[PDB]
Order: structure tokens, then sequence, then C-alpha cells
């Protein structure tokens, strides 16, 4: 199975459209990574990661993103705040993984790096595993906004300010998501 | 990192002006719009400001009556605030903030605001009496005694109790504005009654503003 | 504009306790309202808005529910650095306008305070002006109350009071109340009396002395 091309990936997708990679057709040896003592976070819900690749599903999908240290906390069963209510959500039922290590020397930059946006506004919160690239004009006061920024009119999506001279609670975080879709259908994902 | 730095605060006489600035970094200064909120000596946040990214639109509280006026240059990361004709209620610690409606203030440690003090009084140095202990008001085997530090101008003073070597026991009380428009506080110490006569009780209140410091001993008060 | 009113506005709790602060608007808002905590002497921080969702880096104890015109912060198990004061705004119009904010301090057991007079010095009566000096000693809860009586007769206008914050050590607050008189209207006089009113205290307390005893 191709992990290299999710992990050591070149480029990440920021967290309002993060990056949905299927995978099917191979087999995966799990203990490579948990073992391979790399990562800063890398916590599994619902089965154990102790060598339980004895199992075979459907389909695997790895969700892609970047936040910073203090959003890590977010990516959990059951959570809540800004990056869960808005920008990416997982369900109270999940059976998956989530790593997640520092990357502050591939996303940081001098000045800051504005490049990964989050969202800021929503008029409602994110069900499990939706995505929402809506640029519209979130709406804060009684005028409807007609598309402008203006008065109580904010554009949704604003920028991660990565600067290298951070604390780690504000420096960029890469993270994985790994779920197992086990359906009606036939398994071809086994160890 | 969101920093916010503000500057400029300062004691102004009443009538004249000031101009507050507040230099940001870590976010992109141009997708925000920038308030100002004041807060006066403990008494919670009143935002007087308001001003768009490309400074085409300003608001203001009706209540200011046009005394200020809000600025910001984009190319130096920089907001400002133009007090003029400045009144005695004025008085406050100024803070700036990212503003998208909410307001993000500034992370620790460069976000602390900026002091503007308005008063017509120039800088005195404090009067120092003692608060002299009696054997009659007191209270089971402990005693009182302490400072009174009266009629300075600015804030603050600084009162230690036998240069640092009684702390147990000491209260120093938040300074109040008197009508003379000069502060005054006091600082009280508790100390085992028995060991009066024995233990020698000096204050030490420091005034750096008016580069004053006055060494007070309180001796118990025999008539 | 916009009205902002919160309850309720001092609030006594303990480490691990439940707490919440409620926060009405004199007219409708949506959900366009944001939380903030301010430690003594700092910056405020933002901890909630669009009245539910946390602010990155905020901990998880802390959460909004509400819409309309009624909103609610609550934190779940409080710890010893929730101690602080609390506001709320609102970001529907202009005037922005918070609420008059709720203290939240720390619970302990009723005490009462040790009350104190002090004469003027006679270095003070001799530069024109006496103050006298009446000091209430760690005591809970803040409340208290104090009245001057010169020769029994009870003054208004003419005394200030200041109170410290809860001690890091013990919980209990220290109030000074100062009342301040010519050196005329203090020599007019004999029998100076502060007045103490607090809830550990079955009846009020009066400390007293004569002018220029001892
Ligand atoms: C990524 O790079 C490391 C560096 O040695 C390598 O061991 C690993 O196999 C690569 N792929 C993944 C998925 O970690």
């Amino acid at each position: 199975c191709p992990f290299g091309e999710v992990f050591n990936a070149t480029r990440f997708a920021s967290v309002y459209a993060w990056n949905r990679k299927r995978i099917s057709n191979c087999v995966a040896d799990y203990s490579v990574l948990y073992n391979s003592a790399s990562f800063s976070t890398f916590k599994c819900y619902g089965v154990s990661p102790t060598k339980l690749n004895d199992l075979c599903f459907t389909n695997v999908y790895a969700d892609s993103f970047v936040i910073r240290g203090d959003e890590v906390r977010q990516i959990a069963p059951g959570q809540t705040g800004k990056i869960a209510d808005y920008n990416y959500k997982l369900p109270d039922d999940f059976t998956g993984c989530v790593i997640a290590w520092n990357s502050n020397n591939l996303d940081s930059k001098v000045g800051g790096n504005y490049n990964y946006l989050y969202r800021l506004f929503r008029k409602s919160n994110l069900k499990p595993f939706e995505r929402d690239i809506s640029t519209e004009i979130y709406q804060a006061g009684s005028t409807p906004c007609n598309g402008v920024e203006g008065f109580n009119c904010y554009f949704p999506l604003q920028s991660y300010g990565f600067q290298p001279t951070n604390g780690v609670g504000y420096q960029p975080y890469r993270v994985v998501v790994l779920s197992f879709e086990l359906l009606h259908a036939p398994a071809t994902v086994c160890g | 990192e969101v920093q916010l730095v503000e500057s400029g605060g300062g004691l102004v006489q009443p009538g004249g002006s000031l101009r507050l600035s507040c230099a940001a970094s870590g976010f992109t200064f141009s997708s925000y719009w920038m308030s100002w909120v004041r807060q006066a000596p403990g008494k919670g946040l009143e935002w007087v400001a308001n001003i768009k990214q490309d400074a085409s639109e300003k608001y203001y509280l009706d209540s200011l009556k046009g005394r200020f006026t809000i600025s910001r240059d984009n190319a130096k990361n920089s907001l400002y605030l133009q007090m003029n004709s400045l009144r005695a209620e004025d008085t406050a610690v100024y803070y700036c903030a990212r503003d998208l409606g909410i307001l993000w203030f500034g992370d620790y440690p460069w976000g602390q605001g900026t002091l503007v003090t308005v008063s017509s009084a120039s800088t005195k140095g404090p009067s120092v009496f003692p608060l002299a202990p009696s054997s009659k008001s007191t209270s089971g085997g402990t005693a009182a005694l302490g400072c009174l530090v009266k009629d300075y101008f600015p804030e603050p003073v600084t009162v230690s109790w036998n240069s640092g070597a009684l702390t147990s026991g000491v209260h120093t009380f938040p300074a109040v504005l008197q009508s003379s428009g000069l502060y005054s506080l006091s600082s009280v110490v508790t100390v085992p009654s028995s060991s009066l006569g024995t233990q020698t009780y000096i204050c030490n209140v420091n005034h750096k503003p008016s580069n004053t410091k006055v060494d007070k001993k309180v001796e118990p008060k025999s008539c | 504009d916009i009205q902002m009113t919160q309850s309720p506005s001092s609030l006594s709790a303990s480490v691990g306790d439940r707490v919440t602060i409620t926060c009405r608007a004199s007219q409708g808002i949506s959900n366009s309202l944001a939380w903030y905590q301010q430690k003594p002497g700092k910056a405020p921080k933002l901890l909630l808005y669009a009245a539910s969702t946390l602010e990155s880096g905020v901990p998880s104890r802390f959460s909004g529910s509400g819409s309309g015109t009624d909103f609610t912060l609550t934190i779940s198990s409080l710890q010893p650095e929730d101690f602080a004061t609390y506001y709320c705004q609102q970001f529907y119009s202009t005037p922005r306008t918070f609420g008059q904010g709720t203290k939240v301090e720390i619970k302990r057991t009723v005490a009462a305070p040790s009350v104190f007079i002090f004469p003027p010095s006679d270095e003070q009566l001799k530069s024109g002006t006496a103050s006298v000096v009446c000091l209430l000693n760690n005591f809970y809860p803040r409340e208290a109350k104090v009245q001057w009586k010169v020769d029994n007769a009870l003054q208004s206008g003419n005394s200030q009071e200041s109170v410290t914050e809860q001690d890091s050590k013990d919980s209990t607050y220290s109030l000074s109340s100062t009342l301040t008189l010519s050196k005329a209207d203090y020599e007019k006089h004999k029998v100076y009396a502060c007045e103490v009113t607090h809830q550990g205290l079955s009846s009020p307390v009066t400390k007293s002395f004569n002018r220029g005893e001892c």
C-alpha cells in the first residue's frame, strides 16, 4: 500500500479543504508506523493498535490536513471547538486512527507563512466527515451581506500565522486520519 | 501568534491630546478590522473605536463626541488612535484588538495595553504618617500597625516593612483617588503585641515617579 | 445601543465545582456573541465565539450555549487558574458593548473581620488635615459595611474605602476605610467610632476612641 504518498508527501491541503485518498487492493502493515516512534500523536479509536491488522476492510480512507498544536486535541471522538464545529468533524462511532506530527520545520516561514486557511465562521456545525468550501460572506448582523465584505460581513476563511519562532502550541502540525470502511462489498484490504 | 503592542500612554493634562500606537504581527493585518478597547481603573471593558480593512469606514462610541479619531497604516502593520480634548474620565488602560466582530487581543506576553492618565496635578511625592497601635484597641495578643501614604501622584508607590524582613501579615491596600486629584493608600501589618517594645517596625515607601523614598518608624502610641 | 446584563456579577465557587454565568441582551442578536476571560491586571482573552464554539487553545472545560437574547457560559470542573473576571460581548452591531462582568471568587467558610481604629497622627494634624482609619482584617465574604460616628453622629460623603484581592493562602479579604476631616472638624469632637456590619458578625461591632486620649 502507498502510505508514503500520504505521509512523506510534499504538499498538504489546509484543513478547510482537507484531502481524502482512497486505498484498496493492497497489503498494508500497520506495525511499521506505530513502532516507528516518529509521530508526536498516534491515537486509535475502536480497533486496538497493538498488532490488530488481522482484519480486512472494504476501503481505507486517509484524510490529510494541517492545523496547529492547540487544535490537535480536536481531532478526536466527540470534541467541540472551531476546527471540529467548522472544519473537520469525526463521529462518536469512530472506527479508525488519527496520526499527527509537528511540521514546524516545513510549514513555517520567516515573517509568517499565511498559506494555510481555517474556517472561522459558519451558520451551523459540520456533520461527521463533512467538507465545506463555501466562501460565502458570513452574516453576523441584521444586514444581509449581498456577497460583499463590509460592516458585520466577514469572509469565512482566515489565514494561519506560522512564524517559526512560535510556541509549540502555535506551531504547524500535519494530521492524517485513517478510516476503515467495511460495507456489504468484497473486502480487499488485508495485511 | 497574534502579537499586538500598545504604546503612547502617559500623563496628559485635561484638554490635551495624545496619540496611541499598536504594532501588529503574526497575522495578515489587511484581512481584519481593528478595534480600540479601553478599561478604566477597575471598571471593565468599554469598546471605543473600530476601523475597516482599507480604513474607508470608522466607528466610535457617541459618548466620545468626536474627540477620538482612529487610523491605520497597513504598510507598517500599525493601528493608531488620536485622542483629542482629553477628559479626566478618559484615564484607562487602552488595548488594541484584531477585529472581525470578534475581538482577538494580543497573545501573551506581547499584548498588554498602554496606560493613559489624565490629570491636572503635577507629580508629587507622598507624605507618610504612622498608624500607631494602641494597647486599648487590641485583639487577643495581636496588634496592628501601619503607614498612611497620602497625597501623591501618579501611581504607584511600593511599600515594604523592615526593608523586607516583615512579610507575614502585610496588607497594602489599592490606592484611592482623593478629591484633591492626589492618590493615597495605607499599608497595615499585624504582629504579636507581646513583642512591641522589643521589635522595630519601619515602613519603606518608594515613590519612583517623584524620586522619593521614605523610611518611617512606627512606635507604639504612648500618650 | 444594545445593552448587556450579566449574572450574577460576582460568583463564589470552589475547585472542581461546575460554574455557569448568564448573559442577556436587550434585543436579539442571533448567535453573534463571544465570551472573554480577564485575570487581574492582564489583557482579556477570547474563550468562545458564535455562542458555542471554543477558540483554539482554550481548555475544553469551557463551553457556551444560547441564542436570541439568552446565553450561558459553563465551566465543567473549576480549576485554580479559572478564577478571574469574565465578560460577554456582542458582535451584531455598533457600538460594541460588553457585559459588566462577573467575578469568580474562591469559596471558603464565613470569617469575621478583625476590626481596628487609628486616630490621626500628630504630624498629620500639624499639616492641617485629619485622617481617621478603620481596618477590617482577613474576612469572608467580600461584602461588608462600614459606618462612621463622630460623637455618635453618622457621617456620609467624607469616607473612602478600598479592599484587597482574595488572599493567595487563606482566601480572605481586608478592607480599609478612611475618614477625612479638617483639623478644625476633628478638633471639634471627641468620640470617633467605626461600626462594622459583616455576615460573620452576629451584631455590628463598633470600635471607638476619644480625641487626644492615648
Ligand atoms: C517515509 O520516510 C521514512 C524515512 O526513512 C521511511 O522509513 C518510510 O518508509 C517512508 N514512508 C512512510 C509511509 O513512512
